[PDB]
């Protein structure tokens, strides 16, 4: 399964795959960084990090670019944050090759209370320990160091958690650009495909070394 | 230190006290702890990273004509902890993380096998084996990402043939529990020498 | 046909949310007054940003601070330049770990530099001044935090051009750090954001370009200093906004872990920063207020940009 | 002689819990209504999970904005259970959320962590007779998403009571 | 909007430490009856001023005094905002609320000079109006502060007479969620009492009661 | 006056380095730069594409710590450094040759700047020594019992290997190059390799050169009855048992290294400059090496604190003396660093002492031998690029009514307030 107009780009050795779309003058770019530690099962039931990706919706008629922090769970899609950047999709805006996008900008309000609903389930969060310097030993990594992760808001929980009726309109607004649940079912299945091919290539390289 | 000219007499006299009792104590050693054989220890005076370096020659069978020499490199970053979360958060456990590079025969992150180990409670805990550069599989798999490179799975979940072959590869390289004890000893001496330099550099800043 | 009614429903809701946001903070017609900074502080907040920088210059050293000047009536040294970088990073650790009794943890960094003027005569050449940008450019980087409106020190770092030269040239055996050299190889400038001036009221109309003049006074004096080509390495070292500057300051010492210091040094360091240097609990509580106010100001521009995007789609489709 | 106090090197964080007598708390058996699994008994685990997902969360008591309690009546009118909700596939959840439930995109986002983890809807025993404790462990497909621990084996609706008896219901 | 988290440091006690230091103790406060539906000065926090409440004149009394006025029953408008008044209540005089505490301090000649109408005698009937009856209630309290024996209030004056939908715009001062309150920032009390006052049992939107003492219930177990 | 011109000119150069920056690959992106660098190289026997790839490699190995965008004045300084490398600095005859320096390296390119080095070479080789005392250190140990046996030397702050070449030309056995940057040491090693390939400084006696990277001064001299014989036997059995017994004790790296003490110990910080070069002329393609004349003058050695720590190390476990008995320390330094402070005291502030006064009053044990102030820094004054640069700086930023007096304020500053002092001192033996 694959969405309608999306080209995949995945080179072996990097835990990243990037999806690109273009309709009219608008360009849609989906970037994902697959976790190396452990990712959750596609059935969901039974350290189990969620599949978090980003979606860049560029519209030159508006003059702004929409960055959508999205989390794919059970094939479906939730959207955690939406931020706006100036101009079109510059190459520096995408966190490929471990160089981040724009720094020191407003991240956006909470569109959904998914992170507060996980603590009722007692699901383990991204923040492992309270000490930020404890998790800064594995620096420049989003999954084990949340204090410098762009997708986890650099550990900051914002003031405003957006109104449900307002932000339901924002999630419907992004679904017309290809940020529907059909993309998140593919990103969930392709992150499990990258996690097997990265672990198999790392093993067979390690066999020839020793 | 006249109090009319210098309003910071509570700090400048306290830091002059802390210079002497950090030098008048007899528990400290003037000499660095002696490293194991081959290892050369570099440390820049301003930073908190000290480097180890040795050359090595493996055991090569008689069917092969030549044994290529290796390049072992140790990289240790000093551990940071946040005192603002105390006494609320618990006491963070003292552990000594370090990196062990292996390069066959010129930098640190080109054609190098990198293995990360943790010395905690008197033993080594090997965490990840990170590759850098183009390696052979079985095709060529390139790991050209130095910050967000694929570090491999954690060895608690890895396959059993990967584990015992790695520890036989690590015990042959003389990386074991006695080597990690020296990294726990050398980083204490490095942090002690940085602290007396930090007290010396702070007295020049406050009194100015 | 569905793209027009979706983009018009969002643009009407964002206009309804921006309308309902202003009337909440408005009291009897006049809008919400921002919290006032302490005496002498000049806050600059760039538009569309996550941070705000405030400066303070104590002339003739520490003795002209606020606490050292109040006395009972009716009965020289080098100048100090303060800089408090404050990002919007505020969280509570009692959600992830319920054993920790912390309601609010807000991090903000303090950069204090010193500058020798030409008017001091008493102690000019008795020793080489290490705080001078001509001699080392020694500067103290105090990482601070606010734990339930109580200022706690995270780290005290002493950074000069020496350890900026050490990281770029000889941090390894014969080379620099391979990640610090690569992070300087990818340094693109940010687009110019128009800053807003939430200054102290008494210094709001006296001088406007004073934090810009002291930022270019040191940048001229450090780039043409005894250490010339290592100033781009020192700019990224003292850059408080981003992850490249946090990794660069982590390659340095990072200070002693403060709870292991003596109790006499812990109270004398707090007496220096709060009492002598002026970076007080009033300033610490103001930063927690100004991180809340300017987050509210950035939510309204976010609501203005949802409406601006949704109106540009509906007029196109 | 000075005897040392017997401690442990590695202790689980559950042992750090507080009891006013520093002892094991009482586990009272559930009421007689839970003896047979029926239509009155089926959806009490679904009701408490939707009650916790809408109430206040954390030490700061963060109120959940989306009220998931309004969808409890239409879920039990269809005859679907919390244990039967975990058996639905991905395609059967999009049909259930959009057509029947009319779950909005933020109400779907607050319910999905409860479905992603496959929480076992087993009423745990407690010190009182009326129990509001549901086992929050992640379920496995071999034991019917019941997490297979403390006697929750593939039909156990309530701790201390009989199985489901699917021939009746 | 959008559910702003508040910068107060109130917190519920954890699951590890024992409950200690019982010379302050928060519990949940639930009164008997709801008071939010009532008039603003008929609520719970204004019960001590219950005898200060002016007697009510109603709509039919106001229409009867419109048709058949009396020479010494003074109808007085207490509305302050001139941009929000559009019609004239008949036989009314303008005495805005925020000046009333000065206006009754004048003499009769100074009242005539500063308002253009004669000062009412202390035995004359005074009837006050406002938009909702709130400014008129505070003005009636100021009129009863001076020795005025007959002071009456028409609750919902303009909004029931002219059928308008206005309000006196009372702020009812509530701290902004960036303003951190007193007991978090301060060393006014010891650390145990500071930790035990700042704790609460449940969500922080409801009301709580602070106990100054507690004894253990030894007779349960 | 000159002080405001100093401040405004350095602020303008900082704004030039901040504002008009161009991308990294200037040959690929900028379409005008290639013909410009070809014009600068065809102004003074190489092909065009070879010069293109050579400047690409020069910007690759030369530019450090720079992002995707490079300052334009830095690109012009890179062009001047490339021109100075492919052209070389000429050292006059007494020994006239050419030297090839790297990008940011200090070489005295004017004769007034080379006169203290030429006079020190004259005092070393004893060509025509008309000064107070002539030096003799270990050749006096042979004459008590000549120049053919040589001596060992120490070089503090070696830049591009010109002073190491001056030590090799005057006759020396072991010289130890100590500098802060390894780039300067690689440049000095290339200069030493071309010096050995030039067949100067003939090899009747063997000479080994070691370049070490360190701070101001290196420190490597601190490594750490029958019971003594029993402990030696137990030590031998433990070394043979734990396989730490050395099978060979030649140690050729310990022979080819340079080890103290030294009888000639020299120290020369780079001369600080009054005004940087003007990078905005119309004839930049005619002379770019003079635009790179200021290269190398920003080094971590030219300070008063470095001089004070150097003098305190020379004055005082006490195992390493670091200087031979009655050894000669030769230092070439200006009157004072930080020329802004020199302009501040010109016509108030108290009079600033000279570094000669500091070196005299700190070392009461050492006796001065040569004290010569080369005050011919005003004697440069040609029609060359430095006079055009200072007239452009006085033409752009100074009012026309206050110009020429400020020009006079320049002309006395090089005459009275700046000079190059070469001073040699001699150690006094122990009692
Ligand atoms: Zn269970």
């Amino acid at each position: 399964h694959l969405p309608f107009n999306f080209d995949v780009c995945y080179e072996l050795g990097s835990r990243e795959f990037t999806l690109f779309s273009s309709v009219g003058s608008t360009s849609v770019l989906v970037f994902c960084n697959v976790s190396s530690r452990r990712l959750r099962s596609v059935k969901g039931g039974q350290d189990r990090s969620p599949v978090v990706f980003s979606a860049f919706v560029s519209m030159p008629t508006s003059g702004l670019t929409i960055e959508a922090l999205c989390c794919s769970s059970l094939g479906l899609l939730v959207v955690d944050g939406v931020s706006f950047h100036q101009g079109p999709l510059t190459e520096s805006m995408i966190p490929q090759d471990a160089h981040p996008g724009p720094e020191g900008h407003y991240q956006g309000p909470l569109l959904n209370q998914r992170s507060l609903a996980e603590m009722v389930v007692n699901t383990r969060g991204c923040i492992t320990s309270v000490d930020p310097f404890r998790q800064q030993e594995s620096f420049f990594d989003g999954h084990v160091n949340p204090w410098n992760a762009r997708s986890l808001r650099f550990g900051h929980v914002p003031v405003h958690t957006a109104k449900p009726g307002f932000s339901d309109a924002l999630c419907h607004f992004l679904e017309v650009f290809g940020v529907n649940d059909e993309l998140a079912f593919f990103v969930e299945d392709f992150a499990h495909l990258v996690h097997r091919e990265e672990e198999t290539a790392w093993t067979n390289v390690l066999k020839t070394m020793m | 230190l006249p109090p009319s000219d210098f309003p910071e007499n509570a700090l400048l006299k306290c830091i002059e006290k802390e210079i002497e009792d950090e030098a008048l104590r007899l528990d400290k050693e003037e000499c660095p702890p002696p490293p194991p054989t081959g290892w050369e220890m570099y440390h820049a005076p301003g930073t908190s990273v000290f480097y180890g370096r040795r050359w090595w020659l493996p055991a090569t069978a008689s069917a092969e004509t030549r044994a290529t020499p290796e390049r072992h490199t140790i990289r240790v970053q000093l551990t940071k902890r946040d005192p603002s979360l105390d006494p609320e958060c618990d006491v963070r456990g003292e552990h000594f993380p370090f990196s062990f590079f292996v390069q066959r025969a010129l930098g640190l992150y080109d054609q190098s096998i990198e293995v990360r180990a943790d010395f905690v409670d008197g033993e080594l805990l090997v965490d990840n084996v990170v590759f850098h550069g183009t390696f052979k599989t079985g095709e060529e798999v390139r790991y050209n990402n130095i910050f967000n490179g694929y570090p491999g799975p954690n060895l608690d979940e890895a396959e059993e043939e990967v584990l015992d072959g790695l520890q036989a590869w690590l015990a042959e390289r003389c990386v074991d529990d006695q080597f990690g004890e020296f990294v726990g000893q050398y980083s204490v001496w490095v942090e002690q020498q940085e602290y007396e330099m930090w007290l010396k550099r702070l007295r020049d800043f406050v009194a100015a | 046909v569905s793209l027009r009614t979706i983009a018009e429903s969002l643009g009407a809701a964002a206009a309804a949310e921006l309308r309902a946001e202003v009337e909440r903070d408005t009291r009897d017609g006049v809008a919400a007054i921002p919290p006032l900074p302490p005496l002498g502080w000049r806050v600059r907040h760039p538009s569309g940003s996550n941070y705000f920088v405030m400066t303070r210059t104590l002339k003739n050293g520490v003795q002209s601070a606020e606490l050292n000047n109040r006395r009972y009536r009716s009965v020289s040294r080098a100048d100090v330049h303060l800089t408090v970088f404050a990002p919007f990073r505020v969280y509570d650790p009692s959600l992830h770990d319920p054993t920790v009794d912390i309601c609010e943890w807000s991090s903000f960094d303090l950069v204090v530099q010193k500058t020798v003027p030409d008017n001091m005569v008493a102690n000019k050449l008795l020793q080489p001044l290490s705080c001078t940008p001509q001699d080392g450019a020694l500067s103290m980087y105090v990482c601070l935090a606010s734990v339930n409106s109580e200022m706690r020190i995270r780290s005290i770092q002493l950074l000069s051009m020496k350890e900026a030269q050490a990281l770029v040239e000889h941090a390894c055996f014969g080379n620099g750090e391979p990640l610090f050299l690569e992070l300087l190889r990818r340094r693109g400038r940010r687009r110019p954001l128009v800053e807003r001036r939430f200054d102290d009221p008494r210094l709001r109309y006296e001088e406007v370009a004073q934090p810009q003049q002291v930022a270019d006074e040191a940048a001229v004096a450090c780039s043409s200093s005894c250490y010339g080509p290592y100033y781009p390495a020192f700019e990224m070292l003292m850059d408080s906004c981003g992850s490249a500057g946090e990794y660069s300051r982590a390659l340095c010492y990072g200070g002693p872990y403060v709870s292991e210091l003596s109790r006499e040094l812990c109270d004398a360091l707090l007496d220096y920063i709060k009492g002598d240097l002026g970076v007080s609990d009033q300033l610490c509580e103001y930063v927690c207020q100004m991180q809340f106010f300017l987050e509210q100001e950035e939510y309204m521009t976010w609501l203005g940009q949802v409406q601006h995007v949704a109106n540009a789609v509906s007029r196109t489709a | 002689k000075v005897s040392k106090v017997p401690t442990r090197s590695v202790i689980p964080a559950d042992a750090l819990r507080y009891h006013p007598r520093y002892s094991v708390p009482r586990k009272m058996v559930l009421s007689n209504t839970f003896n047979v699994v029926g239509e009155n008994n089926r959806y009490t685990s679904l009701k408490l999970i939707l009650e916790k997902l809408s109430g206040h969360v954390g030490r700061r008591q963060y109120k959940m904005l989306c009220n998931l309690e309004k969808h409890y009546d239409k879920l039990k009118d269809e005859g679907i259970d919390w244990h039967e909700l975990k058996w639905l596939s991905r395609e059967e959840l999009i049909v259930l959320f959009d057509k029947v439930l009319h779950l909005t995109r933020t109400e779907r986002a607050a319910l999905l962590p409860a479905i992603e983890a496959k929480v076992c809807g087993v009423l745990r025993q407690t010190d009182s007779r009326h129990s509001t404790v549901v086992c929050m462990n992640r379920g496995n497909a071999n034991h019917g998403w019941r997490c297979g621990r403390n006697g929750h084996t593939n039909d156990v609706y309530f701790e201390g009571k009989a199985k489901a008896n699917t021939a009746a219901l | 909007q959008a559910d702003r988290r508040t910068r107060h440091h109130m917190m519920v006690d954890g699951q590890i430490n024992p409950r200690e230091w019982f010379n302050w103790h928060p519990k949940e406060y639930q009164p008997w009856y709801f008071d939010r539906h009532k008039f603003l000065y008929e609520q719970r926090q204004y019960a001590q001023f219950h005898h200060l409440l002016c007697h009510q004149v109603y709509l039919k009394d106001m229409l009867h005094l419109m048709r058949y006025p009396e020479p010494y029953t003074h109808i007085i408008d207490c509305r302050t905002s001139t941009q929000k008044m559009h019609r004239w209540v008949p036989h009314s005089l303008w005495l805005p609320r925020d000046e009333v505490e000065y206006a009754l301090q004048l003499s009769a000649d100074e009242f005539l000079d500063m308002y253009g109408f004669r000062k009412p005698d202390k035995s004359d009937d005074v009837i006050l109006l406002s938009h909702n009856g709130i400014y008129s209630e505070q003005a009636g309290w100021e009129w009863k502060k001076q020795f005025f024996q007959h002071v009456y209030n028409y609750r919902g004056g303009t909004n029931e007479l002219f059928g308008e939908s206005y309000s006196d715009m009372n702020v009812s001062d509530v701290l902004s969620p960036w303003k951190g309150p007193f007991p978090q920032s301060g060393v006014f009390v010891d650390k145990w009492s500071k930790r035990k006052v700042l704790t609460r049992t449940g969500p922080f939107d409801r009301q709580y009661e602070m106990q100054d003492f507690a004894l253990p219930d030894l007779e349960l177990e | 006056s000159l002080l405001e011109l100093y401040d405004k000119a350095y602020y303008f150069l900082h704004l030039l380095h901040r504002t008009i920056l161009v991308p990294r690959n200037v040959v690929r992106d900028t379409d005008d730069f290639t013909e410009f660098l070809l014009r600068c190289f065809r102004r003074p026997q190489l092909s065009d594409a070879a010069i293109v790839d050579g400047f690409v490699e020069w910007m690759e190995t030369s530019l450090m710590s720079a992002g995707q965008f490079v300052s334009f004045v830095e690109v012009l300084q890179l062009v001047g450094s490339y021109v100075r490398y492919h052209k070389g600095v000429r050292w006059g005859a007494r020994c006239g040759y050419r030297l090839h320096p790297w990008h940011d390296t200090y070489c005295p390119s004017s004769r007034a700047e080379q006169m203290p080095y030429v006079h020190l070479l004259q005092w070393l080789m004893r060509a025509k020594p008309t000064k107070l005392e002539e030096k003799i250190d270990n050749k006096e140990g042979a004459h008590g019992a000549s120049n053919r046996l040589g001596f060992t030397a120490l070089d503090c702050g070696c830049h591009s290997g010109y002073m190491t070449e001056l030590l090799l030309k005057a006759g020396a056995q072991e010289v130890l190059g100590v500098d802060v940057s390894p780039h300067h040491l690689g440049n000095a090693e290339a200069t030493l390799s071309e010096h050995l390939r030039e067949r100067r400084s003939s090899s009747h006696s063997r000479k080994t050169v070691q370049f070490v990277r360190c701070d101001i001064l290196p420190d490597l001299s601190d490594e750490a009855e029958g019971s003594t014989n029993s402990a030696a036997a137990e030590n031998r059995r433990r070394l043979a048992r734990c396989h730490h017994m050395p099978s060979d004790s030649d140690g050729l790296k310990t022979e080819t290294e340079v080890t103290g003490p030294f009888d000639l110990l020299l120290f020369h910080p780079p001369l600080p400059l009054l005004f940087p070069t003007w990078p905005l002329f119309h004839d930049l393609y005619e002379s770019v090496d003079q635009l790179a004349y200021d290269a190398g003058r920003r080094h971590p050695h030219c300070r008063l604190s470095v001089l004070n720590e150097f003098l305190q190390r020379l004055l005082g476990r006490l195992v390493a003396p670091l200087i031979k008995d009655n050894g000669y320390v030769a230092f070439i330094l200006p009157r004072n660093f930080d020329t802004r402070a020199i302009l501040q005291r010109m016509s108030l502030a108290p009079l600033v002492p000279l570094s000669d006064v500091v070196t005299m009053t700190l070392e009461g044990s050492y006796t001065l031998v040569l004290k010569r102030s080369h005050s011919l820094s005003s004697l440069l004054n040609r029609m060359d690029y430095i006079q055009k640069s200072i007239s452009a700086f006085i033409r752009a930023f100074v009012s026309p009514q206050h110009r020429s007096r400020v020009e006079q304020e320049v002309r006395d500053f090089y005459s009275n307030h700046q000079a190059i002092d070469l001073i040699v001192m001699r150690k006094i033996a122990r009692q």
